[PDB]
RNA sequence: GCCCGGAUAGCUCAGUCGGUAGAGCAGGGGAUUGAAAAUCCCCGUGUCCUUGGUUCGAUUCCGAGUCCGGGCACCA
RNA sequence: ACACCAACGGCGAAAGCACUCUGCUGGGCCGACACUGACACUGAGAGACGAAAGCUAGGGGAGCGAAUGGGAUUAGAUACCCCAGUAGUCCUAGCCGUAAACGAUGGAUACUAGGCGCUGUGCGUAUCGACCCGUGCAGUGUUGUAGCUAACGCGUUAAGUAUCCCGCCUGGGGAGUACGUUCGCAAGAAUGAAACUCAAAGGAAUUGACGGGGGCCCGCACAAGCGGUGGAGCAUGUGGUUUAAUUCG
């Protein structure tokens, strides 16, 4: 990637809702390919959230993201032979993309039976800030803050 | 008392103004690079190393521009 | 060989040739010598043995060591030498890896102020 | 515990740290705030930052003594030269004047060597 | 023999003018760091010496018991 | 100890010499015929001066800082870094006499394109006083023709073309050592060998490779992701051992 950058590629929509987001959710939570399953698990996802509030779904979404979104987090930096935690701002997409990744990730770790109900015991505690994926990010935060003295070019 | 600056802000003050202002009379009087000068002591020879470096960078600076 | 070294894999290796006790017990104190100051970064020793010359082909008779070190961080020590007897080839291969190694442990492990 | 209405701030920055100390023109302190009072160390010390929330912290106990005009003294070649100002015009106290006070000897004891690092 | 002060988390001590038991290290975790350390943040544990009394209830106030840390003495 | 002034500027034989002032005094250069009329140039021995460190005697002691001590860093750190800090650095009176005391270029004279500069003065012009211009000298700096040079470069301030005087060199180690003398309070300085041993030691330029020197730029090289190895069991390849052979590569 020294040379040339990359090209933007097409947003797709979620056949049932049109959405960008749920895609891209579909898409994270891929492996090997099978689409076949992971639309199932997610709809089933939807179906017992729904389930559980009566509340629209597709407003769970953006509760969930606009609560585990880090606006800022950290980087290491080689500075005059120093190793420096300088706390970088992060980009609109990056934003979403970590957001989906510890979504999914503590949804991964959970106890319980089907991947449905753990996705959606996550979407329920991130929406209502309840969780492990919202106290990462905050984790982050703390970590950008206490390192706040290194960016030079605040 | 005595002074080596001074910026007198009038009432039409704005952060940004009166900072480049006092920046360019810290740099109109030398003061940071003066006091990294006499951090460290110099013999005679890095003394006549500033002296040709600083003197033919600023007139060369005006020679050309 | 070593305790200190304990954590290190020494891997003694005749190519065309037969390893005795001696070529062991001095293989062991000459890489000994050269690693054992160093440890903390070194992983593992290679050393391979050969011969050539005199009755077996053509040319003079040359001994040649060739050693590799590992760090746990940086790889490829690459230690190439020829000379007439195993011993003197060894002395010298002892030789060039400590300079190498002391080189590295100059480099990363000085605290060096690097400002770029 | 005192309420005097003008005064003098006087701001040294040095390049490990930035003393911030609050006086009266009578030549009398008041009351500082440190770079290393606030709850920093050493590196950090001497980043611009600490020198903002230094000064911020120095003017919240002179707003709290009700103070209203002042002059500012920065001594010394570090950072916080710069950055220190900023707080005393975001903390809402008028700027009279800005001196330079950094001392410059016209000739004298002979400085340190140089380090060969 | 007298005179003081203590017993509080594994260790070291802060303590409302009775209504929550707390700090600093030892530990666990995370990166810090190519690796060390600083740098930094999180988490765990309690019969507040033993007994009775007072009190709407006590680490807190009081009595007795036990141990500990010091200060000062005397003509078998 | 003397910021700014300060400059690719001034004076000095060199060393060196800079806050300001005054006093005693050394030179230098320029313009006039005012005068002497070869009085010149160099210099063995000899003399005087001679940075810094060092030493003797007496003062003085802020900062800095050999030595020394502690803290780190590191395999080690009698070093680099930090914290302290004694000699010394300063002044008076001496001694020492060495430096990359360098222009790495002895002194005097004569003679050989220029261009661009500066400092001190003199002349003419400009105005009638500051420039200004053109020029005469004296020194000082940068490019460069002839010529020189092994090349780099030097080039009216020669390393050019000639004359005179003086010092010094004659392959590298051994060695600026030993011995002996002269000087010194000491440290040392000055003068300066030989046995032995080597077939090299050296200068300038060139093409490479290399640099924990720069500048520019690439690559799933790192970063950002996604899955693995290393752990388990087996499959298999190799080393090792073992064997009559575990064929060789
Ligand atoms: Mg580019
Ligand atoms: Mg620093
Ligand atoms: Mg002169
Ligand atoms: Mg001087
Ligand atoms: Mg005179
Ligand atoms: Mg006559
Ligand atoms: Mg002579
Ligand atoms: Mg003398
Ligand atoms: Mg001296
Ligand atoms: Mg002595
Ligand atoms: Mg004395
Ligand atoms: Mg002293
Ligand atoms: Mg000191
Ligand atoms: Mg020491
Ligand atoms: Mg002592
Ligand atoms: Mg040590
Ligand atoms: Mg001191
Ligand atoms: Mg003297
Ligand atoms: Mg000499
Ligand atoms: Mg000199
Ligand atoms: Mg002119
Ligand atoms: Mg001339
Ligand atoms: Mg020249
Ligand atoms: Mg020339
Ligand atoms: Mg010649
Ligand atoms: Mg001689
Ligand atoms: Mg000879
Ligand atoms: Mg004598
Ligand atoms: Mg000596
Ligand atoms: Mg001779
Ligand atoms: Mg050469
Ligand atoms: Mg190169
Ligand atoms: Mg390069
Ligand atoms: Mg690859
Ligand atoms: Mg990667
Ligand atoms: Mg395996
Ligand atoms: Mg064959």
């Amino acid at each position: 990637s020294r040379r040339g950058t990359v090209e933007e590629k097409t947003a797709k929509s979620d056949p049932i809702y049109r959405n960008r987001l749920v895609n891209m959710l579909v898409n994270r939570i891929l492996k090997h390919g099978k689409k076949s399953l992971a639309y199932q698990i997610l709809y089933r996802a939807v179906k017992k959230i729904q389930q559980k509030t009566e509340t629209n779904p597709l407003s769970v979404l953006r509760q969930a993201i606009r609560g585990v979104t880090p606006d800022i987090a950290v980087k290491a930096r080689r500075v005059g032979g120093s190793t420096h935690q300088v706390p970088i701002e992060i980009g609109s997409t990056q934003g979403k993309a970590l957001a989906i990744r510890w979504l999914l990730g503590a949804a991964r770790k959970r106890p319980g039976r089907n991947m449905a109900f753990k996705l959606s015991s996550e979407l329920v505690d991130a929406a209502k800030g309840s969780g492990d994926a919202v106290r990462k990010k905050e984790e982050t935060h703390r970590m950008a803050e206490a390192n706040r003295a290194f960016a030079h070019f605040r | 008392s005595a002074y080596n600056v001074q910026v007198l802000v009038d009432d039409n003050e704005n952060e940004e103004r009166l900072l480049n202002r006092f920046r360019r009379e810290v740099m109109r009087a030398g003061v940071i690079q003066e006091c990294k000068r006499r951090r460290y002591f110099e013999n005679k020879q890095e003394e006549k190393k500033r002296k040709h470096r600083e003197a033919a960078k600023r007139n060369s600076r005006r020679r050309r521009g | 060989w070593d305790g200190p070294l304990s954590s290190v894999k020494l891997i003694l290796q005749g190519r065309n040739l037969e390893v005795s006790d001696n070529v062991r017990s001095h293989v062991e104190d000459k890489v000994g010598k050269s690693v054992a100051k160093h440890s903390h970064l070194v992983r593992e020793v290679d050393v391979r043995l050969s011969a050539r010359g005199g009755d077996l082909s053509k040319g003079p008779k040359l001994r040649r060591c060739e050693v590799t070190l590992f760090t746990k961080r940086h790889g490829v020590i690459r230690a190439e030498e020829d000379a007439e007897s195993l011993y003197s080839s060894i002395d010298l291969v002892s030789s060039i890896i400590q300079r190498k190694l002391r080189k590295i442990k100059d480099k990363v492990s000085d605290h060096g102020r690097h400002m770029k | 515990a005192r309420k005097i209405p003008k005064g003098v701030i006087h701001v040294q920055a040095s390049f490990n740290n930035t003393i911030v100390t609050v006086t009266d023109v009578r030549g009398r302190v008041v009351s500082w705030a440190s770079a290393g009072t606030c709850g920093f160390r050493g590196t950090k010390r001497g980043t611009p930052f600490a020198a903002q929330t230094a000064a911020g912290n120095a003017i919240r106990t002179v707003v709290e003594q009700g103070m209203q005009r002042a002059e500012v003294m920065i001594k010394g070649p570090g950072l916080g030269r710069d950055a220190a100002l900023r707080a005393i015009r975001r903390s809402g106290i008028l700027l009279s004047f800005v001196r330079d006070v950094t001392p410059m000897p016209h000739n004298g004891c002979r400085p340190p060597k140089k380090r060969r690092v």
